[PDB]
């Protein structure tokens, strides 16, 4: 059974191995989720990097 | 050439805690922190006191969004009894609107725009928790669609609808809706007028209403021609699956009013940390 | 839509016996059934709901008693004031309906009717018309048949006549006649005979009259 | 050297002597649409010099028992300069913004502003206190133009949602001991590759007053708060008439 | 207790249409429903619709969707219906009552006035009586009975009187029946024969629609 | 036609269960994402954001709630004085409500990994003065004196060009992870008490305000871990959303 490629998804897989028993491919489980983060953009979302030892302001 | 102008880190674990010494200087000052930068502080346990080697090994699975969005949750139930004013005439018309419940709603409204896929549980039970041999039918109604009149209407012949025949004696029915919106993903909270011209007072019912969420209604119906005796009483309970979200909101922390805007009561404002006699006191 | 059929149409009896009416629907209505009585000229009251239990202002009387599609109502015993029509209602199916009606009166003894015929006038000539009417009072029961002979032949159509309600201490009826006819049409006959065929005697009555009489 | 900042985006230029960084809203720079993602076959145009610029909105008086104040965005605009004109003769528009917030005072004075960005800002209604009765915010509050509208409830910021949780979003804080400005580049954040200025806003501002104002008598009593937003990366498809609502 | 009046009878025309209202007290008007129910000739019964008065709720008839709407005012305890497009057929008394709490089942233990609502074209006429005397000239049997008779009423109805109410045990009334378009009354009075030819009687007929009192001899 | 015996577990609908639904579309591809900006993959990065804490939560500002982001800070005529006392445990009812990462830790049972706090200072220019921030470890009250406080962990910081300032609070616990404390058999997993003492004095020249405020900034660390999701406490739904 080779199923499609319609499932949200799509484009940035969050899930590892599921299991799908019919053809579409949103009728599968959910999944082992992905261990990336990117805390970055939320706690320092600011052009020039702030250094630990360094101080923020000259 | 005329004119010149015209030219992610995977984290299974959380981060362990190196082994520090005491610090003597001028110069290196990680405490002191700009708060106005509008960053949260990169200043780490070791660079203030004397720590260890501590080897974490704890996992960061059930943090996910994928973890916490699959975990079912009541979004409506459905009366239609035999005796009453609403629902007596032998079916009922659900519109498509998962607002009715706070204990999910307030799971959607800590993103922004959340693109899903879902999973829908229909449980039937009579309103005493007893079942009788009864067949029931379900059927999903998009935009455009002729919505029925009756219990033996020419809608529930369903060529191009999809229908499920259940019966109260059977475990309750599970179906997989896909991502059926038109845009990229589901948009919790619309800002804006979305009709055009001039706006008058009459017409304020519209503000916050976007159509890419609207997907129709859900009728039900006892399957004959005849009237049921039974009252029977559907809950529907929807899994969130493959789920991405994006733009994080803060959470609400007064009691829902309606579904259709956010309103809160404004005499009785409760706050949300827990009042104390002193500040000084504990 | 469940119909109701009630039996009989009508149904007189005199004071001091049981009536028994029945209501039956097409289909299982599960014991929701209601009870009217409609007089002359007045609003319907309900009698006995969900075929057990009396309404408020209702003699014990009353007493309605059916299962399943076939319902009954026991009248014992009956008294001078509750005359009028019965009505029967579900509570099932959208659009409720209701029952045909029975007719409840009073039994009397047999009596004979008055023959009453009159010739025309000739004030009503002058408009160009011609009316030759024909009464009967005083007759039980209400089984007649009107039929007129002019030269042993029938005219159809217009032929209609109207009756009275029941009387208090007559309780009998009334017969009316109205026919149409223009002036130039009544000269060219001169048998006219209004008959009536009841069941007091086996040979009903003849009386004419003519033209110069 | 990291206070001193200038901003030279089309013919103006911003130019503060103390203020902090300057905050990327979600580490997204703003770009252009596409080709994948586009969904209209139209070509749009893409002016850079008569649109990409600093526009001054209207100036505010901050008190002792101010509330707060909040702009929608891009409905300050509608209005203003060519920006305005070609918003009304096409149907899609898709921008980033530049949000430059200016609020100077002396150093015997005292007080923080919360300047943050939150898109899809949802106003509510109290439903007149009881709450039995359903009301909806009218259009002199949902766009209140270049002016800008006062926050009735600042605690709750007529949303249900708390002060306290706002800087989740890409915010930056504008304390007078220390910064006089705050720059925050919000670029284009939607479901959709372009829509409408005139019916929909993209995100909106707001300004809250969290530490009071508080000086001795004889000092300054007129503190003002300047907002100047700069679109960034502008286009414009769907050429049609004169729509103004 | 519980008192329910309705409007006046009015004669409409086909084609138009009519507005009736039903103003009741004496209970909880939010929390009761209410229907209508007709009654056409001549027994027969029929269900308009149901209507449940706490912001809006109807339940149709499949037969009158069209023909009848039902609106309730909220300020005064009333429930007032409108009917289009009346014809020869839609001329019948019209009910309304009470229903249940929270229910369009329990029926109706307080009814109406029935107020009656007639649809006609015909002009108002005048009436015009019809004398009828006696004879061919041989009088049987023992009783000589008579009447009169009138032609061109509208509308119903008219009134009797036989020697400014001497006699009212004899007197008979009749309903009215259907030639043309037009109206017709009878009576039928036993008299003895002690009466002809010594005593003279008379009949007269008076209509309080058009105010028109016509006396005959007899 | 298999063998097959049924096991215990027939007709059981789980809500966590993860199975396979049938599909009610055959090949309904939907809507091609775009790329919207700040997307989020775990709940830990929310966590590691600093959200206003709550410390002047009293009975007496409850009309006026804007008054309960900061506490003030005034001269005082005796040294060695207490500002604000408060626990250090998230999952608490109190200061840590009103935080994203004290909301997001009542979704959860238990939690680990160290926390900070940070204090903004927003008074004048002028104003100048040395703050202590002390942490105290679990098994006492709250001290009376600043030489008892400064015994745990604590760091000495003065008004400058930078006006805040952070303190991580340690993980010193018994066992690996701690549920929620209340009033009971619960109270042994209690994080410790932050205590704000004033350490030489508040001096502000002629013509500066003599009371100035400080927000409260809390947010997690890398460390920072929870497990064994539930409900919150805090959303209520009694009669029905209309």
């Amino acid at each position: 059974s080779h199923e499609n490629s319609n499932s949200a998804s799509e484009g940035s897989t969050i899930n590892y191995t599921t299991i799908n028993y019919y053809k579409d491919a949103y009728a599968a489980s959910a999944g082992r989720q992905d261990m990336s983060q990117d805390p970055k953009r939320f706690t320092d979302p600011v052009m020039d990097v702030i250094h630990e030892m360094a101080p923020p302001l000259k | 050439d005329p004119i010149a102008d015209m030219i992610l880190q995977v984290l299974p674990t959380a981060a362990n805690t190196e082994a520090s010494s005491h610090r003597l200087g001028t110069g290196v000052v990680p405490a002191l922190q700009a708060a106005e930068t509008g960053a949260s502080s990169n200043a780490s346990d070791k660079n203030l006191i004397e720590t260890r080697c501590v080897l974490n090994h704890h996992s960061t699975q059930e943090t996910a969004i994928g973890n916490f969005f699959s975990r079912a949750g009541l979004v409506s139930i459905i009366t239609m009894p035999t005796m009453g004013t609403q629902n007596t005439d032998g079916y009922a018309n659900w519109d498509i609107d998962l607002m009715g419940y706070a204990q999910l709603r307030r799971k959607c409204e800590l993103f922004t725009y959340m693109r899903f896929d879902a999973e829908f549980t229909f449980v039937v039970a009579k309103p005493n928790g007893e079942l009788v041999p009864q067949l029931l039918q379900y059927m999903y109604v998009p935009p455009g669609a002729p919505k029925p009149t009756s219990r033996d209407s020419f809608a529930w012949q369903t060529a191009t609808n999809p229908s499920v025949f259940v019966k109260m004696t059977d475990p309750p029915a599970q179906v997989s809706v896909p991502f059926m919106s038109p845009a990229s993903a589901y948009q919790w909270f619309y800002d804006g007028y979305p009709t055009f011209g001039e706006h008058l007072q009459a017409n304020d019912l519209d503000y916050g209403q976007c159509p890419n969420n609207m997907m129709g209604t859900f009728s039900i119906r006892t399957v004959g021609t005849k009237k049921s005796p039974h009252s029977i009483t559907l809950r529907v309970y929807m899994r969130i699956k493959h789920v991405r979200a994006w733009i994080p909101r803060p959470l609400r922390n007064q009691p829902y009013l309606f579904k259709t805007n956010p309103n809160y009561k404004g005499n009785d404002i409760k706050c949300t940390s827990t009042s104390r006699d002193k500040i000084t006191t504990l | 839509d469940i119909q109701m059929t009630q039996s009989p149409a009508s149904l007189s009896v005199s004071v001091g016996e049981t009536v028994t009416i029945t209501c039956r629907a097409s289909e299982n209505i599960y014991s929701n059934l209601a009870w009217y009585q409609q007089k002359q000229g007045k609003s319907p009251q309900l009698l006995v709901y969900a075929a057990t239990n009396l309404a408020d202002g209702v003699p014990s009387r009353f007493s309605g008693s059916g299962s399943g599609t076939q319902y009954s109502l026991k009248i014992n015993s009956l008294q001078s004031e509750d005359f009028g029509t019965y009505y029967c209602q579900q509570f099932w199916d959208t659009p409720f309906t209701f029952g045909s009606g029975t007719k409840l009166a009073i039994k009397r003894a047999d009596a004979a009717p008055t023959v009453s015929i009159f010739p025309p006038s000739s004030e009503q000539l002058t408009s160009g018309g011609a009316s030759v009417v024909c009464f009967l009072n005083n007759f039980y029961p209400k089984d007649i048949n009107v039929k007129w002979k002019i030269d042993g032949s029938e005219r159809q159509n217009g032929v209609l006549n109207s009756w009275t309600d029941q009387d208090s201490k007559d309780s009998t009826y009334s017969m009316s006649s109205t026919l149409t006819l223009t002036k130039d049409e009544y000269e060219r006959h001169n048998s006219y005979t209004c008959e009536a065929t009841h069941k007091t005697s086996t040979s009903p009555i003849v009386k004419s009259f003519n033209r110069n009489e | 050297s990291d206070r001193v900042a200038q901003l030279t985006i089309g013919n103006s230029t911003i130019t503060t002597q103390e203020a902090a960084n300057i905050v990327i809203a979600y580490g997204e720079w703003p770009e252009y649409c596409p080709d994948t993602d586009a969904t209209a076959v139209d070509k749009p145009t893409r002016p850079d010099v008569s649109v990409n610029r600093f526009f001054t909105l209207d100036t505010k008086s901050w008190a002792k028992d101010s509330k707060g104040w909040y702009w929608k965005f891009p409905d300050v605009l509608t209005e203003v300069g060519v920006f305005g004109q070609n918003a009304q003769f096409h149907y899609l528009y898709r921008s980033g913004f530049c949000v430059h917030v200016q609020c100077n005072a002396s150093k015997f004075h005292q007080g923080a502003l919360l300047v943050a960005v939150l898109p899809e800002y949802v106003l509510g209604t109290i439903a007149g206190g009881t709450g039995n009765e359903n009301s909806h915010p009218p259009y002199a509050t949902t766009q209140p133009g270049q002016v800008g509208a006062v926050l009735t409830h600042p605690y709750v910021l007529d949303a249900g949602i708390p002060l306290s949780q706002l800087t989740v979003c890409p915010h930056q804080w504008i304390n007078l001991r220390t910064n006089n400005c705050a720059t925050i580049i919000v670029p284009y954040m939607n479901t959709v590759p372009f829509d409408s200025a005139l019916n929909h806003c993209n995100f909106g501002l707001l300004v809250i007053p969290v530490v009071p104002l508080d000086f001795n008598a004889g000092a300054t009593s007129e503190i003002p708060i300047t907002v100047t937003i700069a679109p960034m990366c502008a286009e414009f498809a769907g050429l049609r008439q004169a729509v103004k609502q | 207790e519980v008192q329910l009046q309705q409007s006046g009878p009015e004669l409409v025309k086909p084609g138009a249409s009519v507005k009736m209202s039903c103003k009741t007290s004496g209970y909880t008007f939010t929390e009761n429903t209410m229907h209508w129910v007709r009654q056409s000739h001549g027994k027969s019964l029929e269900w308009i619709g149901g209507i449940y008065p706490k912001n809006d709720d109807t339940k149709y008839n499949q037969k009158f969707k069209g023909k009848a709407t039902l609106t309730v005012d909220k300020s005064s305890s009333t429930a007032c219906m409108e009917l289009r497009s009346l014809t020869s057929e839609d001329s019948a008394v019209y009910y309304c009552a009470r229903g249940d709490y929270e229910n369009y089942f329990y029926a109706m233990d307080y009814w109406g006035q029935g107020t009656s609502v007639t649809v006609s074209s015909a002009k108002t006429t005048p009436p015009s009586v019809y004398p009828l005397a006696p004879g061919c000239g041989d009088t049987t049997g023992s009783s000589v009975t008579l009447g009169c008779l009138v032609k061109g009423y509208f509308p119903e109805s008219v009134t009797v009187t036989w020697n400014s109410g001497s006699l009212s045990s004899s007197v008979h009334t009749f309903p009215a029946l259907l030639q043309s378009g037009l109206y017709t009354m009878s009576s039928s009075v036993t008299v003895p024969s002690s009466t002809w030819p010594s005593q003279t009687v008379t009949c007269s007929v008076a209509h309080p629609a058009s105010s028109t009192t016509v006396d005959k001899k007899l | 036609g298999i063998p097959t015996e049924l096991k215990p577990g027939t007709n059981q609908f789980l809500t966590t269960d993860d199975g396979v639904s049938a599909p009610i579309l055959p090949g309904f591809h939907p809507t091609p994402p775009i790329h919207i900006p700040g997307e989020v993959r775990n709940l830990l990065e929310i966590c590691r954001v600093e959200t206003i804490l709550e410390v002047n939560n009293l009975k007496t500002n409850e009309t006026t709630p804007m008054q309960r982001l900061c506490f003030p800070v005034s001269v005082q005529s005796k040294t060695g004085e207490l500002c604000a006392a408060f626990r250090a445990d998230p999952g608490r009812d109190g200061p840590w409500q009103s935080t994203i990462l004290g909301q997001l830790c009542r979704y959860y049972t238990q939690w680990s990994g160290s926390l900070e706090v940070t204090f903004m200072f927003a008074g004048s220019f002028m104003a100048t003065g040395k703050m202590l921030i002390a942490y105290t470890p679990p098994g006492g009250s709250v001290p009376a004196d600043r030489i008892t406080a400064m015994l745990g962990t604590h760091v000495i910081w003065d008004f400058g060009l930078q006006s805040s300032v952070t303190l991580v609070v340690p993980w010193i616990s018994n066992t690996h992870y701690r549920a929620h404390a209340r009033a009971g058999y619960f109270d042994y997993y209690t994080t410790g008490i932050i205590t704000i003492w004033y350490q030489t004095n508040y001096v502000v020249p002629i013509g500066a305000p003599t009371t100035a405020y400080i927000v409260a900034l809390a947010a997690a660390q890398d460390n920072f871990t929870m497990k064994l999701c539930k409900d919150t406490e805090d959303i209520e739904q009694t009669a029905n959303i209309q």
